[PDB]
């Protein structure tokens, strides 16, 4: 019964990451009084240590051995009490003469890593739940699925109960204070609650198995050897490569069109429920896709899942506006994030397999791979950031106003429909990974034949 | 030629006010957006269609010489004509030194934002001193435009301008409100109201307003400045033409420069 307990634990990572990467800017601004200069400061000193604290915590993990408890799930133990009370005090604003912004910066990264501490130990943990791939990759799909719903959840909360969550425009020209601050307190709690009892709900039932007699049990080396290995191997570095560019090319989307849904092409100055309408679908999506891959789903989930987006998205070609055929467009896109939210994700267990019955001596390397995948997942958001805060200065933006100039509608128009559509395209044609249905059967012989 | 005495209390103006954002402004959005919308409806009165500035009429002037007439000079301001000390009766000059900020208590701002109060007029030495301890004139009519910059409602003072009208009707001038009231000086008695805004308010209230709010930030607080607005005066009477030098204008503009009496054709 253990699958939805396991399943639960992505939402308390996912609802405040999604809370944070669309509410913290708004916060820092308007809510506390922080200027442009040091709220870009924090938010991109945020976002750098959240990828440096990444390989380190993966290490501290592969050190780290079974002592009385399972042997990753203390670092959930450890993280979930002072994770919180992190993510509860960095909204609250502290009133003092000297120094008050530092706190943000300090409570944000402490949280950040914390939080990562918290995620890396649980994705890693798919290896260990159940040996067989069957059970396993039920886990998998079961997880990612309710990580997308918790995108939801934390979106819908925050919005809900702190008011219209929407890019702030300044009125062309030709409700108190603690109140409003309550309100963010508010947020923080119930969501620090919903943190809480996910993680709680979570370590009562998985009780992970410990691994079995291994061949290699003395001389493992964490520092060196575990990278050099996963560097020698080659599909793991091909499936990332993959993977890359299609998660690029859909967090550049969803990042951008915040803006884009009121600047260009939008008749709507609020997004209203659109983003929450594309998530749920992929939410509800997943376990498609998760029996499309039952139904031969080697490659071709991945194939059909990149590709469903091409036409749906770029019938922004044609571009003359239709509200309800728009919102169509946005479910259509919905589907095709929610396949490339759950394939390459979870076809990493089957690199690990091949990886590990190719080298049998290698032991406890698992949580090298899990960490460097979620620190290239940051990288690339990253990276996404990076591009478009770059073309917009170039192009157009110079100030924030309501009215903008026609030079903005070209750049971010090109930027969210045809930028993704190459890079998917590219992404997908480099995305023929070595194992396919033959090779994971191949494997599983070997599997089953070890002991 | 000039209007008289009791014309500049008689006349009504109406003033216009315009807003400008400040381009490097890129925080306190929600804030300053709504400190924006209750400031746009903390005026109630103003001239809903677009003020015309500029010379209007410039014909070559007939005129006597005047009662009175307003002086402002400024370092970078808009000019309009000037007339001599000979020709006005009497003057106030505004200086605008005197205004300093003050701050605008808002509901929502962790550092409340700093206004600039409006110039003020002043006189030449020995000619507002009688007091005549007449306050009874305070009492202006209703006026529903009470706000932090513009009080027409309190009635501090009245004082009578000696070198005008000392035999009989005596003109009283409160230079809390820089407003000015008219008597007729008869045992039986009838007399007018004021309009709500005079014309010499609105000649002394017209300058430029930059409100600004100061923001913790890295390697100390800031200041930024949130927008300005911009205030003019025009005339809301028939005739009324702010006569300046020889040349004859409708409305005033934001900082002006010159001497200006108001008259007729
Ligand atoms: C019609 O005429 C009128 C006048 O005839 C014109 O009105 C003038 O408009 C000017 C517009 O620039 C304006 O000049 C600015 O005035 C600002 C007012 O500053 C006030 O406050 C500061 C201090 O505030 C702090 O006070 C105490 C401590 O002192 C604190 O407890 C508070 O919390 C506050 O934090 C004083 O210095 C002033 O005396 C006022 O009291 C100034 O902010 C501003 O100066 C800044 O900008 C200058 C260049 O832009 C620069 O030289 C100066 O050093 C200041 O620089 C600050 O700001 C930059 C970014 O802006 C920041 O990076 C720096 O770190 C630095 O902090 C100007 O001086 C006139 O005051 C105003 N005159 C009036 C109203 O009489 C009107 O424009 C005109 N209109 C037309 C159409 O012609
Ligand atoms: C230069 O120009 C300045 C700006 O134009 C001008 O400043 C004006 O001065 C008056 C000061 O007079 C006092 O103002 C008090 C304000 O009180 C109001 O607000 C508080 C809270 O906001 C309330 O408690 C009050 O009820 C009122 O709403 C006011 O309390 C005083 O009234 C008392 O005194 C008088 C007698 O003088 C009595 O009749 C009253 O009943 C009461 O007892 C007093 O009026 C300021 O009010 C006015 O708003 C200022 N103007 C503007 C536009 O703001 C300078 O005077 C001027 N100086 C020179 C030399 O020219
Ligand atoms: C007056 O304003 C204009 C417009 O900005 C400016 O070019 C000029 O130099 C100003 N005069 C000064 C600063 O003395
Ligand atoms: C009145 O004004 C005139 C000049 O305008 C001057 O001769 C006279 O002395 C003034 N008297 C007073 C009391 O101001
Ligand atoms: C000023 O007004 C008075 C009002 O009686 C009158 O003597 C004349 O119009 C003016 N006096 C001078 C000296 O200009
Ligand atoms: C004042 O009013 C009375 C009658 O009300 C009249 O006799 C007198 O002429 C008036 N004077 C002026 C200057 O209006
Ligand atoms: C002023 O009002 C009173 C009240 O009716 C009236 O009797 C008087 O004649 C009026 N006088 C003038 C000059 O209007």
């Amino acid at each position: 019964c253990n699958k939805l307990c396991y399943a639960v634990g992505g939402a308390p990572y996912q609802v405040t990451g999604c809370a944070l990467g669309f509410f913290l800017q708004i916060y820092l601004l308007d809510v506390a009084q922080v200027g442009p200069f040091s709220a870009s400061i924090i938010l991109f000193v945020g976002r750098a240590w959240d990828a440096i604290t990444d390989p380190l915590v993966g290490f501290c993990i592969s050190k780290s051995s079974w002592t009385r408890l399972g042997r990753l799930m203390p670092w959930i133990i450890f993280s979930t009490p002072l994770a919180v009370i992190a993510y509860f005090l960095i909204w609250f604003v502290p009133d003092f003469p000297h120094g008050q912004t530092y706190w943000y910066l300090l409570f944000y990264c402490l949280f950040e890593t914390l939080v990562t501490c918290f995620h890396v130990p649980y994705s890693a943990l798919t290896m260990f739940i159940s040996t067989e791939q069957s059970e396993r990759d039920s886990a998998t799909a079961y997880r990612m699925t309710v990580e997308v719903l918790g995108t939801v959840l934390g979106t819908a909360i925050q919005g809900q109960i702190v008011g219209q969550a929407d890019t702030p425009c300044f009125q062309d020209l030709n409700t108190s204070h603690r109140e409003t601050q309550n309100a963010y307190l508010l947020a923080a709690g119930v969501i620090a609650s919903i943190y809480v009892i996910c993680a709680v709900i979570l370590t009562l039932g998985v009780r992970e198995q410990r691994e079995p007699y291994e061949a290699q049990q003395s001389e493992p080396m964490s520092f060196f050897r575990g990278l050099r290995l996963v560097m020698s191997h080659g599909p793991y570095i091909k499936l990332i490569a993959g993977f890359l560019f299609t998660s690029l090319a859909f967090m550049l989307v969803e990042g951008n069109f915040a803006l884009f849904c009121t600047y260009t092409l939008g008749f709507r100055n609020e997004f209203q429920n659109l983003l929450l309408a594309i998530m749920l679908s992929a939410t509800l999506t997943i376990p498609i896709w998760q029996w499309f891959l039952t139904r031969f789903g080697k490659k071709t989930a991945v194939y059909v899942g990149i590709s469903s987006a091409v036409p749906f998205l770029i019938l922004v070609a044609l571009m003359e506006s239709n509200l309800i055929v728009t919102y169509v467009v946005a479910v259509a896109a919905g589907i095709s994030v929610a396949a490339a939210f759950l394939l390459p994700w979870s076809m990493l267990p089957d690199v690990i397999d091949d990886f590990h019955l190719k080298q049998p001596h290698s032991h406890g390397t698992e949580p090298i791979f899990f960490s460097f995948y979620v620190f290239f997942t940051k990288f690339a958001s990253g990276v996404s950031l990076g591009i478009s805060t770059l073309s917009l200065d170039f192009a157009g933006y110079q100030t924030r106003g309501c009215s903008q100039p026609e030079r903005v509608k070209f750049t971010l128009k090109m930027l969210v429909t045809m930028a993704p559509i190459v890079l998917i395209l590219l992404g997908l044609l480099l995305f023929k990974l070595y194992p396919i249905d033959e090779e994971r059967r191949r494997q599983n012989k070997k599997a089953l034949q070890a002991l | 030629y000039p209007a008289s005495p009791r014309e500049w209390t008689s006349i009504e103006a109406e003033l216009h006010i315009s807003y400008r954002w400040d381009p490097n402004l890129k925080g306190l959005m929600r804030p300053a957006n709504s400190l924006l919308s209750t400031v746009k409806q903390d005026f109630p009165d103003i001239r809903q269609k677009p003020p015309i500035f500029g010379p209007i009429f410039t014909n070559i002037n007939l005129m006597g010489i005047a009662p009175i007439c307003v002086t402002a000079k400024r370092k970078n301001g808009t000019n309009v004509g000037t007339l001599p000390s000979t020709v006005c009766n009497v003057t106030f000059t505004v200086d605008p030194n005197q205004q300093t900020y003050q701050t605008y208590t808002h509901n929502q701002f962790r550092h409340q934002p700093r206004f600039p109060k409006p110039p003020n007029i002043t006189f030449p030495q020995g000619t507002l001193l009688d007091k005549s301890t007449r306050f009874c004139q305070g009492r202006p009519s209703s006026c529903s435009t009470r706000n932090f910059w513009f009080r027409p409602a309190d009635y501090n003072q009245c004082l009578q301008i000696s070198n005008l009208s000392s035999t009989a009707e005596w003109v009283l001038l409160d230079q809390t409100r820089n407003s000015l009231f008219w008597e007729n000086k008869t045992k039986g008695a009838n007399q007018s109201q004021t309009p709500c805004v005079q014309v010499l308010a609105g000649m002394t209230i017209a300058t430029s307003y930059l409100g600004i709010s100061a923001v913790s930030e890295f390697f100390g607080t800031s200041l930024t400045p949130l927008f300005h607005f911009h205030i003019s005066t025009c005339l809301k009477t028939q005739g009324a033409f702010y006569i300046c030098g020889q040349s004859i204008h409708q409305c005033l503009p934001s900082n002006w420069t010159g001497t200006c009496t108001i008259g007729y054709v």
